[PDB]
């Protein structure tokens, strides 16, 4: 029982630094959605595909 | 152009402006919109990168376009007269650097919306303004100066 | 005359008549009158006759006087022209009848509703009305054409 509590805080601890960093992918490029997007960053970093 | 006001008990405190797909509202006042199309969208909460979520419908969608690359120094129009800055902000003169001007869009010749004003009150003689703008390939950063308080 | 709007998300998408005695808004569109003497009433469902309860203040009672029977097919008038036939209404060209328009009055000459538009968009050649109607002896019918959407 000790031992689920660590695998349970520490997956909901690094999947929300994850979401952060998810989050924090498209703000940057959110704003400017006439900015051209590298393919970099597009799938391999984040999640977002080309849109529009 | 269409800049909406932000109420907050009758005195006016902030300004909501419209882009082409978004609206934006900055996050150093609290109020209510007086629109009530622009009341019942989901505003979310950001980093001061400012994003903010345009659900609105196309129909009244891109009042004004932001600005492009190739960003001169040269003449760009305000609300209270004009500004010739592309790394600051312009020294602008007294009478702008009040209160509750925050949101206010920068527009170039061209009609076109460049920067939005956050702060910045009074910094002497020369008065800089921290505003956000797009640095070199489209991406949105957040410029401030030196002691720029909330305005 | 008198006929609030009701409105959802800013937009009009339908107004609300007021009879002597009782308001009419219909039920198949959905939003909040305006008004604030409007907004406190209760809303009592129905069938598709769509009523709502009369509980207006004795200030301003009897805005409307509806018509009874012995109707001719006529000339009657409507807000964006006329129509002209009793057993249903006139069939309106195209243009006239586009959306958020469902609860107009239909009046005679002298200002007595004798119906209130629910549906009918497109009708072929003409639009033809899908309307509310007292019968030959005073009771409110349901009268539509096959295959009339609503608004």
């Amino acid at each position: 029982c000790t031992c689920v509590a660590i695998i349970m805080v520490s997956c909901v601890t690094s999947v929300w630094l994850l979401c952060r960093t998810r989050n924090l992918c498209i703000t940057p490029y959110k704003l400017a959605p006439n900015a051209q997007v590298p393919i970099l960053l597009a799938l391999l970093c984040c999640i977002k595909p080309t849109r529009a | 152009d269409k800049t909406f006001p932000i109420m907050l008990n009758g005195q006016v405190n902030g300004y909501a402006c419209v882009v082409g797909g978004r609206v934006f509202k900055p996050l150093h006042v609290e109020g209510r919109i007086d629109n009530e199309q622009l009341a019942a969208i989901k505003l979310k909460k950001a980093s001061i990168y400012d994003l903010e979520y345009g659900d609105v419908p196309q129909c009244m969608k891109s009042d004004t376009l932001q600005y492009t690359s190739d960003k001169p120094p040269g003449f760009y129009n305000w609300h209270h007269g004009a500004v010739q800055y592309e790394n600051n902000r312009f020294t602008v003169p007294r009478g702008v650097g009040g209160k509750g001007d925050s949101g206010r869009p920068i527009l170039d010749n061209k009609g076109r919306v460049v920067a939005i004003v956050l702060g910045g009150v009074n910094e002497g003689s020369r008065t800089a303004l921290s505003v956000v703008t797009w640095n070199q390939k489209g991406v949105t950063v957040k410029d401030t100066p030196e002691g720029s308080e909330p305005w």
